[PDB]
């Protein structure tokens, strides 16, 4: 927990999910300090009895023959053949947390509701993420086609990092803006980024930039495919959630089938939905969610 | 003893045969040089005469 | 036996002790002492006693047999 | 390789070879140093000692 | 099938030389990505005290200015094709990397041909990037293992071209003008010191036709026939100890000069280094971990992390261990590290070396799994080894290594040698250098 | 920062086989080690002489006296 | 403002070793014998201080100096007979300490036990080497017999016995050698006892029950210093009964003649703590086997760390290992009587059978006794 | 007859009179101290209470009366499923060290 | 495995005393006189130990035993004159240690 909270991203990603969801997905990825010392082996055994079972289990293999893996799976996986204890449906919560950290780099992220993975709105939302700058495509560059980075850097001169991130789960998803700023200009950064997504929601878009977002999403999915641990994670999540393996060319056909009006509709859905904001740093100029 | 008998400990003992045997000859030659044995120092040709 | 505070981790044990000056120095020294010495010697006299009578038998055997053989 | 490099590579790098060199040089140092010290002592007084007056 | 048949079935790298001498290599496989990069043999070596930050500056600067596509038109074109770039600069290699789809391949190699030859150098970008380089170099003091590796390269190779950093000092960043950078570009970016690595998704005849069209006639002949020359750098066993007692964790590295790249024994020094292994405090193996230094460290709570490295340069290497430890167990970590090193060096076992050979085989195929690190291996192997060694030949070099072989060439490269010692943090409970040397060579053997 | 640290000129202290920067130290590494361990071994042979000879003087002093050696020879019984 | 017993460093080690040392509360009167050996070594050192101030070491007047101490020196008879019967008190406290060590499961304090048997070898060496020093007929012929039995080794034996003699026999250089050795040896015994206490205080003390005593701890002061004072007073009762009422009873009466090499006592006999040693040396018919049985007899209770085959520590819960321990101390008493007896048929067959049975108890029968304890209590 | 001889051995061992069962009188080696770390808390607490009461009784040189002696049929072998696990884990560790 | 110099208590005493002692790097030849006093006290103890193997204390034969040490036993002249000149060296090192303590202001210990 101390090593994973040395990084400043994971802490407000966890508290972002805590403020963005009500009961299910708001449970943190890392164990909080109130449960440290109270985790019992009976509760560990009850959770691995009620949630490690066969109808939710997907076992994938790269470089292993299918008959050999069928034999090993049938010789050791006859135990725990139920469907399992059903997880709760996640509902949206809203609101803010805003907390002080003690560094000049303030991390603030504003998200709202997006569709579950396997939906056409989520396929629009990932290409709206790659329109608004999913990460540094260029090492030590300026990211000069990401509309969030252009509309923040036209008003701000301090060092920053404005990205958009998407995280779609099986029931509900989050789409939003993650801004890392200095503590003085962070209000101008967050309001300029939100006015840029307002410009996307009214529809100030270029179809060549939408096609560049489609090619960015297709290339980033191929970066996820091209490593063997990433390919194993890809078909493990596909066989786990969906249970069927689409070809990557079929994924490229779906991303090419996503057009501009779905991006406009998903930007309108993000700007009209209830938001949730997680912030960390010196908070004297960090704007509130009512002030946005 | 029973945990000290094995193939890996026999290979480690084979690896430690020549330096421990050479340390044993170090102790034997040092004991000979300290005590000045008349049977052994009369065979070395540099101390052959009377000392 | 490192120090006097970090030695054990024991729990839920209560020890009552009285003063040296609020109690007798020889509390029932005879009527609870001579049965206790009798109980301890009853516990250990069958283990400490027959080797010493083997020693005394070997001692008397050696003395009377040496004085018999020196005639 | 130079002059001390081969003797470092074959009799100084291991501590058992180091101690064997020390003990063999100790025995040779005993005999050669006692011979040289008694030679320079009898050169610093030839005829004063009991050797070379033992003709009587 | 089996392991040797599978690594035979790993496809070969065809390497071919253009009309100017530039080397092109590719590894065609089934995936649709494409990872074309130029590796240049320039680095912190082949730099003097002057133009010391020129390699790091040109690595930072090759994306910002171009003759044919000026401004941020490189970024606009590479995000029209949706690709990703990378630029790592080391002591002996600088590189430019594009991972992309395979249908964007003339755009990728045209963007690389405009990066490595037709890069423009505007002085406003020089001043802006000098300020960004000074801010990043101020930020790099938190990168404590990089600070300790730079201190180790400063104290291991003093008086040589390997003493300097890749970034260069702050008194040398501020005087770097445009003509020194274009002198560095005209000297050390020459075409037969450059390879073109592709990995999968490509065709090699397509890459050689595109390299004939774009990356042909870069520069072959020098200015005044003044060739650069590599020198054998002196290894000086030394000690640097940056004492910061208010700083929380002490990073201390100990390294001996290893044989380097072109000497064939990097496999046996790597299998000794992989028997010694690595640990971080997030590893959940616990006391039952196989490496006995990590087992002793988590048994008596010595250090937070230790990493055993074989960093190699042409005939000169640093092989050693760098540990993040507390202020109270540096003497324990130094004693148990030298004890594990020379317990390995005196009493190496067949089970230990087959554990190391298995972990080296898995580490090399896990390194050369991905397209971007297998292009890193293609570029580094083509610049250093001459040919690119396939993994069947790496398996044949691994399978000849036994414990007896490991014992004597460990006695060559470990025993009674003076190491280089670096430390940033509370370095009070580091032993002094005579105690490091008395803890090296063993009291029994 | 960390890159402004350079080890200064050690030319006044270092040996002449290490003093040139174009040569490696592994060629003269065995030479310097076989000089300094020769200095160590040539000290240790005299230390072993001082630990052998003084111990032999003390052991022969713990042995029998010359007066006892003169008196321990018996009177000669001779021809008659 | 600060505590002196945890601030001042001599007082810190005195407080840690003596005042609030964590000691088990259930130790018996048999645990007092280590501190009784410490105060008995201190009273042997102070009586030797006040004894060697009037002792002249040469064979013309060593016995005359001893009689000058016993008659002409004021209160010198008390010092000399207190030193001899305090050597007897030292050896009966040492024998009860080593009987406690064989009994109560304290073999496993391994470095403590090894420096203990090094200390026991030095105590026996200084006891014989000070028993020569009155220079009587029994002391001179006991010196001749005990050093002459070290000459059984080929090729180093006669070099060793002219080295330890300084001549062809025991003489003036031998007596001054033994007086210098008898000065120097109990101070290195006291330093060995200090580092023996350090090796004890690494891991604390132990209980009679063989358990981990960390749950129940009392301070050493004032709970064990008053048991120390009570043990000191009963030890001084038996020691002062030995000096002021029966002074030559534990000693040999044949020592109180002037020493003469021209005659021999009708039976040669060393002291009462060396009687089992002399019986073990007399048991083997080969002389090299006798001196090897001597060295192995003193050293064979150091092998008792390596002869712990039982999973229970002490002998408190081991009923027939108690039977074998009391037949071991019965064999020790029979060995003491046999060494007190002269060399006649049939004392030799009794000494042979008792030494064979004593080595069978200390080597063979007690590890298989621990095996049959853990077989009868269903451990395996 | 073997159970009667084992009960007579239990009576002659003496720790049934003193208040301890079979697994309190073990020598604290590294395996037994690993099992000491590996007991549950209530069994650890009344085990160290029984050792402290046994140390109190052998300080006072007396035992409990016969109604509260630990019987052989009232003995539980609590440490044995932990000590056998520790012994077989140490055995497989020494076999892996021999390998 | 464990560190023997910081694990064994007899080795812990010599590790805290003479091996891993925190000592200043400044100290001159005058600071060597404490270990010189300890070593020469040890050789005075060993020298008098091997000198008392032939010494007889009485009012008649003490000078006869001293000359028996000097010329009659094997090489006892070296031990006797070594004892006298080492008592002189004992007081040379003691007076220079006392002068070092006055010289460098160590009265605060
Ligand atoms: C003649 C000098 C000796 C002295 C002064 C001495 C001193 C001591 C002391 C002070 C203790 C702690 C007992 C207490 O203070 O309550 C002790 C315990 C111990 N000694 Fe000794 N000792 C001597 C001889 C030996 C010998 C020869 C051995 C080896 C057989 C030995 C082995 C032990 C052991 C194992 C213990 C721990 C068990 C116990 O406390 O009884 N000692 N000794
Ligand atoms: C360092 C302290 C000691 C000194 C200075 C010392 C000194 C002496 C001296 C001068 C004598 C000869 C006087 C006499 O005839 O009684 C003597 C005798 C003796 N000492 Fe010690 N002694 C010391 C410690 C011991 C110890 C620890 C023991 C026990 C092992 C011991 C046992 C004896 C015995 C048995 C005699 C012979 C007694 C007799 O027969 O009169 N001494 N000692
Ligand atoms: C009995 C003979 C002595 C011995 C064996 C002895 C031994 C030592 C040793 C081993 C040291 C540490 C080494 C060092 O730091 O120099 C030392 C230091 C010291 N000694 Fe002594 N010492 C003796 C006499 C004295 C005397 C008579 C004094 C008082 C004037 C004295 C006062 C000191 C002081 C003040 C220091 C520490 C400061 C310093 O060393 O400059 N010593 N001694
Ligand atoms: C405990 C160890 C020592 C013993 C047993 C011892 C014993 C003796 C003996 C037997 C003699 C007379 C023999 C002779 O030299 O003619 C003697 C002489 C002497 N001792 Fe020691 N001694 C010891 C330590 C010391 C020390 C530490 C000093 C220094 C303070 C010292 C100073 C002297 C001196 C000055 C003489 C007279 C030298 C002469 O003129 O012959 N002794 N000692």
């Amino acid at each position: 927990k101390a090593v994973a909270f040395q990084n400043s991203q994971t802490r407000i990603i966890e508290n972002l999910h805590d403020v963005a969801y009500k009961n299910a997905l708001a449970n943190p990825l890392y164990c909080p300090d109130y449960r440290m010392g109270k985790i019992t082996s009976e509760e560990l055994h009850y959770f691995v009895q009620n949630h490690f079972t066969s109808a939710r289990m997907a076992l994938v293999g790269l470089g292993v023959s299918h008959s050999v893996l069928k034999q090993v799976a049938e010789q050791f996986l006859n135990m725990r053949g139920g469907l399992g204890l059903a997880g709760a449906k996640a509902k949206y919560r809203g609101g803010e947390i805003r907390e002080q950290n003690g560094d000049n780099l303030v991390h603030a992220a504003i998200v709202a509701e997006s569709a579950a993975i396997g939906n056409a709105e989520a396929n629009a939302f990932s290409v709206l993420q790659h329109l608004l700058g999913a990460g540094p495509h260029i090492k030590r560059g300026n990211n000069t086609t990401s509309l969030l980075s252009q509309s923040v850097a036209k008003g701000s001169h301090q060092p920053f990092d404005v990205s958009a991130f998407n995280a779609s789960y099986s029931d509900s998803g989050l789409f939003g803006i993650y801004t890392i700023s200095q503590a003085a200009a962070a209000g101008e950064v967050i309001n300029a980024a939100y006015n840029q997504v307002k410009a996307v929601a009214q529809g100030n878009l270029s179809s060549a930039d939408v096609q560049a977002a489609k090619n960015k999403l297709k290339a980033g999915y191929l970066m996820s495919v091209e490593t063997s641990e990433g390919f194993l994670s890809e078909i493990g999540s596909q066989a786990l959630a969906a249970g069927s393996y689409m070809p990557p060319s079929t994924v490229l056909q779906q991303i090419d089938s996503v057009a501009d009006a779905d991006v406009v509709k998903a930007a309108k859905k993000f700007v009209s939905g209830k938001k949730s904001m997680a912030a960390s740093g010196n908070l004297g100029h960090t704007p509130f969610l009512d002030e946005l | 003893l029973s945990r000290f008998l094995g193939p890996r400990y026999r290979e480690l003992a084979r690896n430690w045969i020549p330096t421990a045997g050479m340390w044993g000859t170090v102790g034997a030659v040092g004991l000979v040089w300290a005590t000045d044995w008349r049977l052994i120092l009369d065979w070395v040709p540099y101390i052959n005469g009377k000392f | 036996g490192r120090e006097f505070g970090n030695l054990a981790r024991i729990r839920h044990v209560i020890s009552y002790s009285l003063s040296p000056f609020e109690q007798r120095a020889f509390p029932s020294y005879f009527s609870k002492g001579i049965p206790n010495v009798l109980r301890r010697t009853r516990e250990r006299i069958l283990r400490v006693a027959p080797p010493f009578v083997v020693v005394y038998l070997i001692y008397t055997w050696g003395n009377q047999e040496f004085e018999q053989s020196k005639r | 390789p130079t002059i001390p490099s081969r003797l470092y590579s074959l009799l100084f790098r291991r501590t058992s070879t180091f101690a064997l060199t020390i003990a063999v040089g100790a025995l040779f140092f005993e005999r050669a140093f006692d011979q040289g010290a008694d030679a320079i002592y009898e050169h610093i007084n030839e005829g004063k000692l009991w050797k070379h007056i033992k003709h009587k | 099938a089996t392991f040797a048949q599978a690594l035979q079935s790993v496809p070969e790298t065809q390497v071919s030389i253009l009309d100017n001498g530039l080397r092109v290599a590719s590894e065609q496989s089934s995936h649709a990505t494409c990872t074309v990069g130029v590796w240049i043999d320039a680095g912190s070596r082949y730099e003097t005290e002057k133009n010391n930050g020129a390699g790091y500056f040109l690595e930072h600067l090759a994306f910002k200015g171009t003759k044919n596509r000026p401004g941020n038109a490189l970024e606009k074109e590479v995000e029209s094709i949706g690709a990703h770039l990378n630029a790592y600069s080391t002591r002996e290699h600088t590189a430019y990397l594009i991972k992309a789809l395979s249908k964007d391949l003339p755009k990728v190699v045209e963007l690389l041909a405009d990066i490595v030859q037709n890069s423009s150098l505007e002085d406003s970008q020089i001043e802006k990037e000098r300020d960004v380089i000074l801010r990043e170099m101020q930020e790099n003091d938190a990168s404590m293992q990089n600070v300790v590796f730079d201190y180790l390269h400063a104290t291991a190779f003093q008086g040589t071209p390997l003493a300097q950093a890749v970034e260069g000092p702050s008194e040398n960043v501020r005087r770097l003008s445009r003509t020194d950078l274009t002198d560095y570009l005209n000297r050390h970016y020459k075409a037969p010191r450059m390879v073109l690595a592709a990995a999968g998704g490509v065709e090699h005849q397509q890459l050689l036709d595109l390299a004939q069209k774009h990356l042909s006639s870069v520069s072959r002949v020098y200015e005044e026939d003044a060739v650069p020359g590599l020198t054998p750098c002196r290894f000086t066993g030394s000690e640097i100890r940056h004492r910061d007692d208010a700083l929380p964790l002490a990073h201390v590295a100990i390294a001996v000069e290893g044989p380097g790249w072109a000497n064939p024994d990097n496999v046996t020094l790597q299998v000794a280094n992989a028997i010694i292994g690595h640990y971080d405090c997030t590893y959940g193996g616990g006391v039952h971990l196989s490496s006995p230094l990590a087992s002793v460290a988590v048994a008596n709570k010595l250090c937070q992390s230790f990493q055993t490295f074989n960093i190699s340069y042409s005939d000169t290497g640093l092989l050693g261990a760098h540990f993040v430890c507390d202020a109270m167990s540096i003497d324990d970590m130094v004693f148990f590290l030298q004890g594990q090193w020379m317990r390995l060096c005196t009493s190496a076992t067949e089970s230990e070396v087959t554990r190391g050979k298995n972990i080296l085989r898995n580490a090399l195929v896990s390194h050369l799994d991905g397209t971007t690190p297998v292009c890193e291996d293609i570029g580094r192997s083509l610049l250093t080894y001459g040919r690119r060694i396939p993994l069947a030949e790496w398996e044949s070099r691994i399978q000849e290594v036994d414990a007896q072989m490991l014992r004597d060439i460990c006695s060559k490269y470990f025993y009674d040698q003076c190491p280089a010692v670096a430390g940033y943090g509370p370095i009070e409970q580091l032993p002094d250098y005579n105690r490091i040397r008395s803890g090296m060579f063993w009291l029994r053997f | 920062s960390h890159t402004d640290v350079k080890v200064p000129d050690f030319s006044d202290y270092r040996r002449a086989e290490v003093l040139d920067s174009t040569k490696s130290s592994k060629e003269s590494s065995e030479a310097r080690k076989g000089f300094s361990y020769l200095v160590t071994a040539t000290t240790t042979v005299g230390v072993a002489y001082a630990a052998k000879n003084v111990v032999s003087q003390f052991v022969s002093s713990m042995s029998a006296s010359a007066d006892v050696l003169a008196m321990s020879k018996i009177e000669i019984k001779l021809s008659d | 403002m600060t505590n002196m017993r945890k601030t001042h460093p001599l007082f810190k080690i005195i407080n840690h070793s003596f005042i609030d040392l964590p000691a088990p509360s259930n130790i018996s009167s048999w645990w007092n014998f280590g501190s009784l050996l410490g105060v008995c070594l201190m009273v042997q050192i102070i009586t030797g201080l006040f004894l060697a101030m009037h002792y002249t070491s040469d064979t013309m007047t060593a016995f005359s100096s001893v009689t000058h101490i016993c008659r002409d020196v004021n209160y010198g008879w008390l010092i000399r007979y207190m030193h001899a019967n305090g050597a007897s008190m030292f050896f009966i406290c040492l024998f009860l300490h080593v009987g406690r060590g064989l009994y109560y499961g304290s073999y496993t304090f391994m470095e403590t036990w090894n420096i203990g048997v090094l200390l026991l070898f030095a105590v026996m060496a200084t006891a014989f080497m000070g028993y020569v020093l009155p220079w009587g007929q029994m002391s001179f012929w006991g010196a001749t017999v005990i050093t002459n039995l070290l000459s059984a080794i080929p090729y180093i034996g006669t070099t060793l016995v002219e080295w330890i003699w300084g001549g062809f026999s025991v003489d003036k250089a031998t007596l001054t050698r033994f007086f210098a050795f008898h000065f120097i040896l109990p101070f290195i015994i006291a330093a060995l006892a200090i580092v023996h206490l350090l090796f004890l205080h690494e891991t604390g003390s132990n209980n009679p029950t063989g358990l981990n005593s960390d749950a129940d701890k009392i301070p050493f002061h004032p709970y064990y210093t008053i048991k120390d004072i009570l043990g000191i007073l009963i030890m001084f009762l038996i020691l002062m009964t030995l000096v002021l009422f029966f002074p030559d009873m534990l000693g040999d009466p044949d020592n109180y003649m002037p020493a003469n090499p021209l005659n021999t006592p009708p039976h040669i006999k060393p002291e009462w703590y060396f009687l089992f040693a002399y019986a073990i040396l007399r048991s083997i018919p080969n002389k090299l086997g006798g001196v090897l049985a001597l060295i192995l007899s003193i050293l064979i209770l150091a092998l008792m760390p390596f002869l712990h085959t039982s999973k229970q520590r002490s002998l408190m819960f081991r009923p027939i290992t108690q039977i074998l321990y009391w037949i071991l101390v019965a064999n020790l008493l029979i060995l003491t009587w046999i060494g007190g007896q002269p060399v006649e048929h049939p004392f030799i067959i009794i000494g042979q059978l008792a030494s064979i049975s004593y080595f069978s108890i200390i080597l063979i029968l007690m590890p298989i006794s621990g095996i049959i304890e853990d077989k009868m209590l269903k451990l395996y | 007859w073997l159970d009667g001889f084992r009960k007579w051995y239990y009576n002659a061992a003496g720790f049934n009179k003193l208040g301890l069962m079979r697994d309190d009188t073990l020598h604290e080696t590294e395996d037994v101290k690993e099992a000491i770390r590996r007991l549950p808390e209530d069994l650890y607490n009344d085990r160290m209470f029984r050792i402290k009461r046994a140390l109190d009784l052998t300080m006072r040189h007396q035992i409990l009366p016969k109604d509260q002696w630990t019987k052989y049929e009232e003995d539980k072998f609590y440490l044995e499923p932990y000590l056998k696990e520790v012994i077989r884990e140490r055995k497989e560790r020494e076999e892996w060290a021999k390998k």
